RNA sequence: UUAAUUAACUAUUCCAAAAGUUAAUAACUUAACAUGGACUAGCAAUUUCGGUU
RNA sequence: CACGCUUACAUCAGUAACUAAUAAUAUACUGAUAAUUAACAACCAAUAAACCAAAACAACACUAAAACGUUUAUUAAUUACAUUGUUAACCCAACACAGGAGUGCACCAAGGAAAGAUUAAAAGAAGUAAAAGGAACUCGGCAAACACAAACCCCGCCUGUUUACCAAAAACAUCACCUCUAGCAUUACUAGUAUUAGAGGCAAUGCCUGCCCAGUGACACCAGUUUAACGGCCGCGGUAUUCUGACCGUGCAAAGGUAGCAUAAUCACUUGUUCUCCAAAUAAGGACUUGUAUGAAUGGCCACACGAGGGUUUUACUGUC
RNA sequence: GUUUAAAAGAACCAACUCAUCUAUGUGGCAAAAUAGUGAGAAGACUUGUAGGUAGAGGUGAAAAGCCUAACGAGCCUGGU
RNA sequence: ACCAAAGCUAGCUCAACAUACUAAACAAAUACAAAAAUACACCAAAAUAAAAUAAAACAUUCACCUAACAUUAAAGUAUAGGAGAUAGAAAUUUUUAUCCUGACGC
């Protein structure tokens, strides 16, 4: 029906999908962290 | 056959050792010096870690054979929550007793005598049932785990209310969760009733023998029923660490030595978690037999001999609405042979105190058809309960 | 790994193709190390062995660039160390057989200073050098005591 | 993520164990079999298919057990039966007329005289008459009854030649095995299982059958009444 | 969306997320579910007697300072062991094998407060 | 898809390789894998849809 | 309360301007200072054995076979006070958004205010009432109504699912019935074993499903078999006075469209012809019927019940007119 | 709650879930809403939390539907 | 008369030289849901570049396309190519050390 509210917050899902451990447990997430570090991001993950 | 372990769920085998470990006279270059895994280096093999100082919590569980009480002969232990397949038959075989249906004549007279009743028996027992089933809890429908012990204590108090008329019930006391252990060798099988029951009434004065000498002698001509495919030890815990010692629930010098009545409660909200009636009868028979054996061996001795003075124990099993009464007279101690005298046991089974109880009023077609209260009430069950309570005095 | 032309025609389609060797699980016995290794070898490996007239001969003759096998380099290092050490664990009950085995491989005898560095990669060599150079830091008490002893000996000899 | 199987239970028990269904999903997580999922919660009753299994190795002779109860099993179409002998009980697949309070024999002895085949009895194929109805037959001695188990289904013994028994499966196919393979006599329980009528589309969901796809597919050459001859006899004897 | 720059503390999670604020543990979990606190794990504050201590938090403003001489290992050795070893060598009883009499410690694992493992917090 | 070129993968079959077996150079078999070259099909890949009117 | 936001909460002070879609002042702006105190909640034993017997007031039962537990034996550092969540008027929707939001209690004892101030133009939205008529309006009784009933057809058996955001259906699924593919073991199928499990078709039930392997597929590695496999089931001419053709001649096919229904949701001719319904009908229903382009599991014919499906009548009702 | 020997993929009708028809709204309260009216409402039912299936794909009671407001095949970066 | 307008700096860009190349901070905590002192393990993986484009279409082909051999010539030569678009060497030759580094760059 009405859209726009597709984001339902939940810290468990947030940290399990985009967390530091989730990023570091895979070689692609390590590349993501390396790219964010090369760009100089203040926050590398959630 | 069909192995019950799935490979993907079992503990995976350790990886194959590196090829550098198969070269004789060659030292492997591993990553043990850097204290971390590093690719390209060999996998170091470590000896089993030896915690030179032992820790109670964080040590491996010692094996069973290391225990000082470990024995080679297997003992068949019957604890509180042991179930029997052929309940009454297995109990009669393991205890070498003869089963009788009706209650003994002494307790039957003590019940049918109207002079031994409480002032308002019908109303008192109805109020006790209603309080146990509905009133004792603030919830709408209390659970069995709450209304079984409540109703047992209510009946116990209704029986205790008779001490003003019989000034002899003060010679008793109650006990909860006392370790009982009675082991005996029967037909080259070492059985042991060992554990703790629900409630135990003890008394200073023993219970008089209730079986007549004619019945005791006719017991010699009775043979025990046998089951061929099933073993008598079906349902018992086969253990190897145990103590062959007649340890009753108390120490020496106990002022209330003689056990009067055991009380077993099936206070479980689930049918599979509760006991069947037959299994409950078997459990109460076995525990009464263990108590009688403990008392007999503490009185006369550990020698196997027919008792010239029998030991009478009583037992009551309560499902919440179904009562099973047992009077067990132990007469012998030698149980290896199946030829001598056997004990006796009168078991009144399936004694309904009340058929049903409505915690809420039923309404069908906008009119109440059955009010709140117990539907159907058999006062003979409480009469037998009071007889079993007053049997000591 | 490469490409190929279907129907062997240049003007036809180009198709990626992976040509793989035929592996075989064979058991090879070594005379110097005295062990039968169940190895995945090829017909070319067996042919090179038959051409060198021996498994140990083939291992000791073919270099690293022709072996292309870390396990082969480890085997070579092991047998070279054994030949350089004259290991009595080869045949403790047959000294004559041990000597006869050690004589026929005399052309590849390499000293011990180089026999333990042939089948090592760069990481393994760095780890070995680190384990060799791993020395605990000596306390400054020892250095100061040595300095004081030197000064005292100098003052004693200068009188 | 990769999931673990629920079948991690090495110790055999008579009590029903809880099982985690998975609708067509392999250990990866993708659908492998369509039309599976969303059924009723079920427990698993471990069945002992090796019928001739003595308690202790000291007495490997034949043994008799007693039937306690014939119960319903949601995992298979047949009915299970609890049989107790000695100090242990076990679940087996009940035969057609197996009731509570029966005796079942389990034997491995073959003799020159054929034995009278009852229902609950389990003898090797070499000891049964030539026209005996059987079920829970084996492929190799001691492997376990992989073959006929379904409700009402039963095979028939045809002949015994050169110490090898030939049976006929419910699929009308011939299966040659050794004569020392244990087999249970009679038909499997619930013979009226094929006559059951699913009353509504919801009973299929109760059983755990998701509806078929709505995509209309034109029939290919595979369709049509293919009258193929009976395949050759499947033999399991290893001839040297 | 949620915030990423703010610190991830225990106040920002569900009930099952209870992260400590940096305090040290003081025990373990017993049998009935309660917490058993170990009296050896709690820090014992060793407080001296400040009754007859004639020293204040501040010094005299007219008191002179000193040149910065950071104490070094060589200076400490010259102050504690150089006279003793010098006297021993002048007397001729110097033993290079045994240096425990001058204050040197061969292995730290014997005494209570070791230096390299740093068994003491402060 | 009954368009033109035909891959990888999955099921067939065949030959070679490998293992072997019989007899005084011949014949014969392939449990799990598995390499090279062909065959028949599924799943499919790349590309295209002449112009005047 | 849970989940979520983090101080937006509380006290004092100020608001010329910044936030409130405007003021008054302030839970929504500014500054300073304080605060949420554990009993509730989080973290809070393993190793073997006895254990088939549902929850639904559970007495006892049904099928779809069902989470929730004790006891026994061996080890479980043992010694006050550990750590963490405690505010709010709050979350997701660009917003102080008429939207979306789990659970337990009650329907007020708790929450709040539709109108910034006037006048009472048109047009617009919502409501109430209306003489006489009562669908004459309109594609259609849409909407509304003091009515809230009874029937006839088409299509789907039915409950159910679908194009989030123009289509809820006659579409899909469906119980049932049919085809094919498989004789079997440690991750699906399946801890199953042909009364089983997969790939599909069509749709409960009732009467049935007629002929054809010529072509293309599939088994058979060629013949041969298969249509509840893909799919097809005929021309030309004369004949019983004047209309048709039971019949015949000739030709091709693998068989030459069987039963049934039929102007239909079925090319055009078509507003086919006829009867009922109306004062009037290209509407609806019943019949006739080559539909030379209907037709039998890409299923054909009727029937109960059902349907916010698509049409047609009878009253009742009313501003639809 | 009511009718029913019924918890019968039965019936009336609440909470709840969908969205039949109409009228407003159409840079609106709203990038799909409001009001009236509707369908289901003990089941093939709604729903909380957590996990899985990822684009040459997943999933699909086939609408070529849905896969973070544009899906005959997501979005971002690079080729560019 | 409001709105407004103008600065010359912060700094950047391209090169040369160059030590020889993941800066400083790292008291404690940091790959438990990162910054949460503290318990009997498991740890690791590789398998070609493709296409957009050009050949006025598109099927074989399409320089560079994150792999060192630089410079002057041979030479756009031999050769390779739906012998089309285009691609393209080698043999053999030349190359004198340091400072003189700043800017017809913003
Ligand atoms: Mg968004
Ligand atoms: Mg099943
Ligand atoms: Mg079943
Ligand atoms: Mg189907
Ligand atoms: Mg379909
Ligand atoms: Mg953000
Ligand atoms: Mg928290
Ligand atoms: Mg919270
Ligand atoms: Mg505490
Ligand atoms: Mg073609
Ligand atoms: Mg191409
Ligand atoms: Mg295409
Ligand atoms: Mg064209
Ligand atoms: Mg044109
Ligand atoms: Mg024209
Ligand atoms: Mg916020
Ligand atoms: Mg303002
Ligand atoms: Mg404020
Ligand atoms: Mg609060
Ligand atoms: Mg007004
Ligand atoms: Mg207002
Ligand atoms: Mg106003
Ligand atoms: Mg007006
Ligand atoms: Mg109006
Ligand atoms: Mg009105
Ligand atoms: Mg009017
Ligand atoms: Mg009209
Ligand atoms: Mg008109
Ligand atoms: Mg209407
Ligand atoms: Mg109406
Ligand atoms: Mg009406
Ligand atoms: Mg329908
Ligand atoms: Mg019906
Ligand atoms: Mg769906
Ligand atoms: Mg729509
Ligand atoms: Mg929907
Ligand atoms: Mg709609
Ligand atoms: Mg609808
Ligand atoms: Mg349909
Ligand atoms: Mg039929
Ligand atoms: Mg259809
Ligand atoms: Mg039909
Ligand atoms: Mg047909
Ligand atoms: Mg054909
Ligand atoms: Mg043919
Ligand atoms: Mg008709
Ligand atoms: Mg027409
Ligand atoms: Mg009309
Ligand atoms: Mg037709
Ligand atoms: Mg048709
Ligand atoms: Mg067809
Ligand atoms: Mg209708
Ligand atoms: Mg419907
Ligand atoms: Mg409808
Ligand atoms: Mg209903
Ligand atoms: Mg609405
Ligand atoms: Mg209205
Ligand atoms: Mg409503
Ligand atoms: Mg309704
Ligand atoms: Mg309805
Ligand atoms: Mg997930
Ligand atoms: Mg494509
Ligand atoms: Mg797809
Ligand atoms: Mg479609
Ligand atoms: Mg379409
Ligand atoms: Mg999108
Ligand atoms: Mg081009
Ligand atoms: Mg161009
Ligand atoms: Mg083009
Ligand atoms: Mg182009
Ligand atoms: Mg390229
Ligand atoms: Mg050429
Ligand atoms: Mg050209």
């Amino acid at each position: 029906k009405a859209r726009g509210n597709e984001y339902q917050p939940s810290n468990i899902k947030r940290k399990h999908k985009h967390g530091w451990v989730r990023r570091l447990r895979t070689p692609t997430g390590v590349q993501v962290i390396l790219r964010r570090m090369h760009k100089g991001r203040k926050s590398l993950s959630h | 056959a069909y192995e019950w372990g799935v490979r993907s769920t079992r503990k995976p085998e350790p990886p194959p050792l590196d090829r550098v470990y198969e070269i004789p006279g060659l030292e492997p270059i591993t990553y043990a010096g850097k204290m971390h895994f590093m690719p390209g280096l060999a996998r170091p093999v470590f000896p089993p870690w030896d915690p030179g100082w032992t820790h109670p919590k964080f040590r491996r569980l010692p094996p069973l054979h290391e225990h000082p009480l470990y024995k080679d002969q297997a003992c068949y232990v019957f604890h509180q929550r042991c179930r029997l397949l052929e309940g009454v038959k297995q109990a009669l075989w393991l205890t070498k007793t003869q089963l009788i249906e009706g209650l003994p004549e002494k307790v039957l007279r003590l019940a049918d005598d109207p002079r031994n009743h409480i002032e308002n028996q019908d109303e008192r027992v109805l109020n006790a049932i209603s309080h146990a089933r509905l009133w004792h809890s603030t919830e709408d429908i209390p659970k069995r785990e709450t209304y079984c012990p409540v109703i047992v204590d209510s009946l116990i108090q209704l029986c205790k209310s008779q001490i003003l008329k019989h000034p002899s019930l003060a010679r008793r006391i109650c006990a909860q969760n006392n370790t009982l252990s009675a082991t005996w060798n029967r037909e080259s099988i070492l059985l042991q009733v060992h554990g703790s029951s629900g409630a135990r009434l003890n008394a200073k004065d023993p219970l008089p023998p209730v079986a007549s000498q004619e019945e005791v002698e006719a017991t010699k001509n009775h043979v025990l029923e046998t089951f061929y495919p099933i073993s008598p030890t079906m349902g018992l815990q086969e253990c190897n660490v145990y103590d062959v010692n007649d340890d009753t629930g108390f120490q020496e010098g106990y002022p209330y030595p003689c056990p009067h009545t055991l009380y077993f409660l099936e206070s479980a909200n689930l049918r599979p978690r509760r006991f069947q009636p037959d299994q409950l009868r078997a459990k109460m028979i076995l525990f009464a037999f263990g108590s009688a054996l403990a008392q007999a061996r503490l009185l006369y001795g550990n020698d196997s001999k027919v008792l010239e003075q029998p030991v009478v124990v009583q037992s009551v099993g309560t499902d919440g609405r179904l009562f099973q009464f047992l009077v067990l007279q132990l007469n012998t101690t030698d149980l290896a042979s199946d030829e001598g005298v056997k004990n006796l046991a009168w078991v009144d089974s399936d004694q309904l105190l009340y058929q049903h109880f409505w915690c809420l009023p039923v309404i069908k077609k906008k009119v109440v058809v059955e009010p709140v209260g117990p539907i159907g009430f058999q006062p003979e069950t409480f009469r037998k309960f009071l007889a079993l309570y007053l049997h000591g005095a | 790994l490469g490409h190929r032309y279907v129907n062997n025609d240049k003007l036809s389609k180009r198709v990626r193709k992976v040509w793989k060797p035929q592996l075989f699980q064979r058991e090879l016995y070594s005379e110097i190390l005295d062990k039968r290794f169940t190895v995945t070898v090829t017909m070319r490996t067996l042919d090179l062995i038959d051409q060198a007239c021996g498994f140990d001969f083939y291992i000791l003759k073919t270099p690293k660039e022709d072996l292309c096998s870390k396990f082969g380099m480890d085997l070579k290092r092991g047998m070279l160390l054994r030949l350089a050490r004259q290991d009595p664990q080869l045949h403790p009950d047959d000294p004559a057989r041990r000597a006869a085995i050690y004589d026929r491989y005399k052309a590849f005898v390499i000293p011990e200073a180089e026999a333990e560095w042939v089948g090592l990669t760069l990481d393994e060599a760095v780890e070995k050098q680190r384990l060799l150079e791993e020395k605990d830091p000596i306390p400054l008490f020892k250095i100061f005591v040595e300095e004081l002893l030197g000064q005292l000996q100098q003052q004693a000899l200068s009188e | 993520a990769t999931s673990v199987s629920w079948k991690s239970r090495t110790k055999y028990t008579v009590m029903p164990v809880k099982m985690r269904k998975s609708g067509g999903r392999n250990h990866t997580g993708q659908i492998q079999v369509h039309g599976i999922g969303g059924g009723h919660k079920q427990r698993y009753r471990m069945i002992d298919f090796l019928r001739f299994r003595p308690e202790h190795e000291s007495k490997p002779g034949p043994f008799e057990e007693k039937v306690i109860a014939v119960r319903y099993d949601p995992c298979r179409s047949a009915d299970i039966a609890l049989v107790a002998g000695g100090n242990r009980k076990r679940w087996i697949i009940a035969t057609e007329n197996m009731k509570a309070g029966d005796t079942v024999l389990n034997s491995d002895h073959i003799g020159r005289m054929a034995v009278a085949a009852r229902e609950g009895d389990a003898h090797p194929l070499g000891a049964l008459p030539v026209g005996t109805l059987i079920n829970n037959v084996e492929s190799e001695p001691g492997r376990g009854a992989q073959y006929i188990r379904a409700a009402g289904t039963c095979g028939v013994l045809l002949r015994k030649v050169n110490g090898t028994a030939i049976i006929q499966l419910p699929s009308k196919r011939q299966m040659q095995v050794l004569e020392t393979c244990i087999a249970t006599v009679g038909r499997v329980s619930n013979v009226d299982h094929n006559k059951r009528v699913i009353g509504k589309a919801g009973r299929n969901r109760w059983l755990g059958k998701r509806p078929n796809s709505g995509l209309w597919q034109r029939k290919g050459g595979w369709a049509g009444r293919k009258i193929r001859p009976l395949p050759p006899m499947k033999s399991y004897v290893k001839l040297p | 969306g949620a915030d990423r720059m703010s610190k991830w503390t225990s106040k920002r999670g569900p009930r099952t997320f209870c992260k400590g604020r940096g305090a040290k543990g003081t025990g373990f979990h017993g049998r009935d579910g309660k917490f058993v606190q170990i009296k050896e794990m709690i820090p014992e504050l060793v407080v001296p007697e400040l009754a007859g201590f004639k020293l204040k938090p501040y010094v005299n403003y007219r008191a002179p300072e000193g040149t910065d001489t950071p104490l070094t290992a060589k200076q400490l050795f010259l102050e504690t062991a150089a006279p003793a070893i010098e006297k021993d060598f002048k007397a001729g009883t110097f033993d290079p094998e045994h240096l425990e009499k001058y204050g040197f410690e061969p292995t730290q694992e014997g005494k209570l407060f070791q230096l390299y493992p740093k068994n003491f917090p402060r």
